[PDB]
RNA sequence: AGUGGUAAUGCGAAACACUUGCCAGGUAACAAAUCAAUCCUCCCACGGUGAGCUUUCUUUUCACCAUAAUCCACCUUGGGCCUUUUUACUUUCGCGUUGUUCGGAGCGGGGGCUCAAGAUUGAAAAAUGCAGCUCUUACUGUCAUUUGUGAGUUCUGCGCAUUAAAGCAAAAACCUGGGGUGU
RNA sequence: CCCAACUGCAGACCGUACUCAUCACCGCAUCAGGUCCCCAAGCAUAGAAUGCUCUGGUACAUAGAGAAAGGUACACUCAGGGAAGUCGGCAAAAUAGAUGCGUAAGUUCGCAAGAAGCAUUGGCUCUGAGGGCAAAAAAUUGCCAACUCAGAACUGCUUACGGCGGGGAAUCCAACUGUAUAAUUAAAACAUAGGUUUGU
RNA sequence: GCAAAGAUCUAACGGAGAUAUACUCAACAUGCAACGUUGGAUACUGGAGCGGGGAAGGAUUUCGUGCCAACGGCACUCGUACACGAGUUGUUCGGAAACUGAGCACAACGUUAUAUCGUUUUGUUAGGAAAGUGAAGGUGUGUCGGCGGAGCUGUUCGACUGUGAAAAGGGGCAACAGAGAACCUGGGAUUAUAUUCCAAAAAGAAAUUGCAUGUGGGA
RNA sequence: CGGGGAAACCCAGGUGGAGGCCUGUAGCGAUGCUGACGUGCAAAUCGCUCGUAUGAUUUGGGUAUCGGAGCGAAAGACUCA
């Protein structure tokens, strides 16, 4: 005969925050406890590919308030917003579109 | 009710758990410090 | 399971056999044979049950070599060197209490890891 | 169920108090017209609805 | 629960004036000396007795030990 | 509701340091990406505002 | 504390032994569909798998080289062989037939 | 007044410290079906303890055989990425799914980085729970015991995620960075 | 003053009994009506169908005696005939699971279609087929789990639990799925996609 | 008439509810019929349950003892009846403090003989002066580093004030199933409450806030 | 993945799992018996049979629109018998 449970905290629906586990406990018994949320986890800008950013933890709440800065970025410039191929991106286009205004200044005061 | 017991009795509660009782009444469960037995304090109230 | 099964098969069911044998389940009877109730036939009874009522290979009564029945010191003693349950030898001795019709006056126990024990109830 | 106002509880409390039988020594007063209460309550017979 | 590691840790932990008392388990294997701190509580497992026995007896008087023990039903009772 | 797309075009603050973010209703081949010009000196391409 | 009423499995562990063996599963006792007893997707998954199980195994026990394993893992997604030994008796063919080309 | 690695990115006992002066991103935050499926459930096996049946059968039938949060270290699966070879794709390319794919805008192969689910080890913790049993009265002591290529199971993989003239809330609060302070 | 590893002290406020229904709520009531959410065992079986069962629960619904007529039924049977009954096949009967074969007109080519129809089905004892892992023409050598299908021989049937379409030929209407007169009308009515017109 | 939801039987005990008799008479033919509890027997519900939880609604019906006048359309010794006495324990559970939503409508303004009317989220009140908060800098206090000869000058961080960059768009409510939320096992801990009770071996193991003290590192 | 074909293209096995698709639980309804009942269990219920059951689907709480007015896939339906 499979036991039955019942819930244990105040609320009584199956929504996506009270989701449940069942747990046999030292005593015997199969008791539900309370699966905890989780975050998607740290992405890079929705406008950019939302995608899920390398060397970062998913934390939530008190998880991510309590980790050290290291679970959440890298040591690279942008670490923890940008990823690798969008940080050299910036770093190319940055240099590359000054040196055309330098070019194109310059053939402007050569006239 | 931590300092009501401390003026009244001389005594320390180190835990009170209150109830509102279902005819409109506050009861309160004072738990005294090991330093002091509750049998004691009993007595000197007056409700042995 | 892996090889289909057939129910000629039935007339000899293989038995799986200790790799290092030699395992003993003794059954003490001394408290009944103290008191008269298991007496020096019912002793050689008890004995000679075990020995045709025991199936080896799903074959009652052939023990071969295997099967080794030794009653010394008031005690049956049970050297086996296949795997056989410690319940097996409890409930061919409920059978031969039933028969000689005492279930209602001798329990048997467990005593130690391979030991059964006659008793009375309390 | 479990949920109810403190004032709510507060007035169910009262009711509840309300709720006992007319004493033995009312009855032997002088110009006395009490025997039993009037206003009992059973809680299936009328609602308070609070 | 924290564990402790070495001997030298041990013995810094049972200095602390948080350290209200030392529960010696004795396992059929090993020995463990759950120190009872104020957040947490700190055990030392030692496998060999002989070594168990000579840490037992290094403890400072000024610390109050417990051998842990089955207590009954009855034994707690009121 | 409504059978068009829609376009989130990025400009600058022209007097402070803040991103605008305008929303306004694409017109056909707007790809993102793309850079869109407003005003007066704007060029005759497809996206582009210019007073009539 | 009275113990539990006996629910007793012993009926159907004799059941299960002459199931086992092939019986009480005949044509009049089948009262559900072909492919729901068995669906028809459960058996060709386990085909589809099985073949591409053993054609990652000969590629990594260099029996067959990338370009007969590319050729026979498009043939057994589409459906040339009807078992595990039907694409071995095949794989011996292509071996078979390379020997003598060599 | 951070630092190591070619790189993916690593390192926390406290200067790798302050940032709601300011700016920008992210979490919160939402999604089908198929297929794998977690905790648990049910079945098998294996073996102990007790009980049931035993004119006759049944190495038998029934019950039980539990391990809560919180931390420590940390090889299995799946994804993203890095470096190296790319002399990787046609009169005939390769890798992979049950399934509609994918690749010089970098497939496969070697070696690694990271993330997500889980093993596994330990502290907790057996000192607990359960059942039996012994002495002999006391809600008394002592002592014994503590595998599944099976079937379910939406937690999870899992989304720029469904039919779509259907495209699937927001905010607080928190996280990281850019600039700057430290200088 | 700012940081970590601790440590000391403090952690206020309200709810918390019981119920959640064939007796706790609404219906005048302890009313066969109504009322949201969670946990959900074994066997048969495709199964949250239906039937029976271990755990949990229950024996509470005024009862006893007891073959009158006439009734009601989540009850049956009926020789010969077979819709002759009746406004009208109302009601009942009837078909029926699974597998193989076979299937018409018409058609918007999607259907019609389970069209219509034939056949097999049990129990036993076997035989094939469908796999995983490990070991240096390994195209062999051992070991092993969970089921399924097919084919035989023998041997039965009183055709024998439950659950489970009757079918065909036409005419009228509405294309279709939907909605809709709570408490006499579910329809051909209403909606619908499609078509047209108007104002701006 | 008190006929849907199958169904009860037996012994013992309890109870005033029995085995209750002018004469005659051995017992039947003269005390019937019905209760509650326990043990057996039999059955039903059959996990979409006469099972164990909660919301709305109810509000003491919960628990123990006593009780049988009226009530439970038959019965009662039983009872959700009556009487008396009890029972609801939280840093972490639900709510609030403390989020926004469909929405509401205080202020403001307008209107109305009449405010008891209208606007009041498409970033957002009001012809509309609704910011009382504050980067730097200047002035003193405390905690420091540094140079030169425990004191002084400049310098980093906190407190204090006379100058004041920049922050457009009043104040609220509305979710006990959305967001958010630091505790979970054992118990011999009850007659009734328990992730709420347990006290030094807390049965115990934790996690979190807010302040302080000391140690260590910077200032 | 095969087979035909000069080409255009055609034809066969499997895979896949679409549909205001079908059968059928729970749910949501209410066709017939013109059945039961009709001083009822019930001021609309009961039984069997029946419609639908992935969708224009069913449902909780909250919120918005009412009296010559509200709301209505339209029955003068519904707006606390
Ligand atoms: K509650
Ligand atoms: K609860
Ligand atoms: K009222
Ligand atoms: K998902
Ligand atoms: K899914
Ligand atoms: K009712
Ligand atoms: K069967
Ligand atoms: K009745
Ligand atoms: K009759
Ligand atoms: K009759
Ligand atoms: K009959
Ligand atoms: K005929
Ligand atoms: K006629
Ligand atoms: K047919
Ligand atoms: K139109
Ligand atoms: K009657
Ligand atoms: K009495
Ligand atoms: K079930
Ligand atoms: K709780
Ligand atoms: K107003
Ligand atoms: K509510
Ligand atoms: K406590
Ligand atoms: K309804
Ligand atoms: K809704
Ligand atoms: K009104
Ligand atoms: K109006
Ligand atoms: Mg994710
Ligand atoms: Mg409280
Ligand atoms: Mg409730
Ligand atoms: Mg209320
Ligand atoms: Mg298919
Ligand atoms: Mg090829
Ligand atoms: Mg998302
Ligand atoms: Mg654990
Ligand atoms: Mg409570
Ligand atoms: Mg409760
Ligand atoms: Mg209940
Ligand atoms: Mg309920
Ligand atoms: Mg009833
Ligand atoms: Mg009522
Ligand atoms: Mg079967
Ligand atoms: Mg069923
Ligand atoms: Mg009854
Ligand atoms: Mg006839
Ligand atoms: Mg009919
Ligand atoms: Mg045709
Ligand atoms: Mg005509
Ligand atoms: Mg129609
Ligand atoms: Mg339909
Ligand atoms: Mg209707
Ligand atoms: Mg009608
Ligand atoms: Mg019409
Ligand atoms: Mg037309
Ligand atoms: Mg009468
Ligand atoms: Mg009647
Ligand atoms: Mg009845
Ligand atoms: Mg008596
Ligand atoms: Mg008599
Ligand atoms: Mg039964
Ligand atoms: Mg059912
Ligand atoms: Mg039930
Ligand atoms: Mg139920
Ligand atoms: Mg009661
Ligand atoms: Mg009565
Ligand atoms: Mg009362
Ligand atoms: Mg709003
Ligand atoms: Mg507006
Ligand atoms: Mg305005
Ligand atoms: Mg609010
Ligand atoms: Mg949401
Ligand atoms: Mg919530
Ligand atoms: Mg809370
Ligand atoms: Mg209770
Ligand atoms: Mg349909
Ligand atoms: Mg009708
Ligand atoms: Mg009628
Ligand atoms: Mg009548
Ligand atoms: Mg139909
Ligand atoms: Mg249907
Ligand atoms: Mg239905
Ligand atoms: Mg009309
Ligand atoms: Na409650
Ligand atoms: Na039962
Ligand atoms: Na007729
Ligand atoms: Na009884
Ligand atoms: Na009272
Ligand atoms: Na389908």
């Amino acid at each position: 005969s499979c036991p039955r449970v019942q819930y244990r905290r105040r609320m009584h629906y199956a929504t996506r925050g009270n989701r449940m586990k069942m747990v046999r406990t030292p005593g015997n018994k199969l008791v539900m406890q309370k699966r905890a949320k989780r975050s998607q986890g740290i992405h890079t800008p929705w406008v950019l590919g939302h995608k899920r950013l390398g060397g970062t933890k998913a934390l939530r709440h008190i998880d991510a308030r309590l980790a050290s800065r290291h679970e959440k970025s890298v040591s690279r410039a942008y670490g923890g917003v940008l990823s690798h191929d969008q940080v050299r991106d910036r770093v190319v286009r940055a240099f590359l579109v000054e040196e055309q205004r330098i070019v194109k200044q310059a053939l402007k005061e050569h006239s | 009710i931590k300092k009501a017991m401390r003026k009244l009795y001389q005594v320390k509660a180190v835990k009170v758990n209150t109830l509102i009782r279902p005819d409109g009444l506050k009861k309160a469960y004072i738990r005294l410090s090991a330093a002091h037995d509750a049998l004691d304090t009993a007595n000197k109230i007056g409700l042995v | 399971v892996a090889v289909r099964a057939k129910v000629g098969s039935r007339s000899y069911v293989r038995q799986k056999q200790l790799a290092k044998g030699k395992k003993v389940f003794k059954i003490d009877c001394s408290i009944p044979a103290a008191d008269g109730i298991f007496s020096e036939d019912v002793l050689g009874n008890f004995e000679q049950f075990f020995q045709d009522n025991t199936k080896l290979n799903g074959r009652k009564g052939k023990l071969s070599d295997k099967v080794r029945l030794s009653m010394n010191d008031n005690v049956l003693t049970i050297s086996t060197t296949m795997a056989y349950r410690k319940k097996y030898f409890k409930y061919l001795t409920k059978k031969f209490l039933k028969k000689k019709d005492l279930r209602d006056w001798i329990r048997i126990l467990a005593t130690g890891k391979g030991t059964y024990q006659l008793k009375y109830f309390n | 169920g479990r949920f109810k106002p403190l004032a709510v509880k507060k007035k169910y409390a009262k009711k509840m108090n309300q709720n006992k039988p007319v004493p033995y020594w009312i009855r032997l007063r002088t110009g006395n017209r009490i025997k039993w209460n009037e206003k009992r309550r059973h809680w299936r017979r009328t609602k308070l609805n609070y | 629960p924290r564990e402790i590691k070495t001997l030298k840790e041990f013995l810094a932990i049972c200095s602390r004036k948080d350290a209200r008392c030392v529960k010696v388990k004795h396992n059929p294997s090993a020995t463990k000396f759950k120190v009872r701190c104020s957040r947490y509580l700190y055990t030392l497992v030692v496998n060999d007795k002989k070594k168990a026995d000579k840490i037992e007896r290094s403890i400072h008087p000024s610390v109050k030990k417990i051998a842990v023990t089955a207590r009954s039903h009855a034994k707690t009772n009121a | 509701g409504r059978g068009a797309a829609l376009a989130r075009v990025e400009f600058r603050h022209p007097y402070k340091f803040r991103r605008v973010k305008e929303l306004m209703v694409a017109p056909e081949g707007m790809f993102t990406g793309q850079s869109v010009f407003c005003g007066q000196k704007a060029p005759l391409a497809i996206g582009n505002v210019l007073p009539l | 504390r009275k113990p539990v009423k006996v629910h007793s499995r012993a009926r159907w562990r004799k059941m299960k032994e002459a199931k086992d063996m092939g019986r009480h599963n005949g044509v009049g006792r089948r009262e559900g569909s072909r492919e729901a007893r068995m669906p028809s997707k459960e058996l060709w998954m386990r085909r589809l798998r099985i073949l591409r199980r053993l054609l990652r195994k000969y590629r990594a026990d260099k029996k067959i080289d990338r370009h007969v394993y590319r050729d026979l893992y498009m043939r057994a997604k589409g459906n040339v062989f009807r078992n595990k030994r039907n694409l071995v008796e095949h794989i011996h063919k292509i071996k078979n037939e390379k020997k003598k080309e060599r």
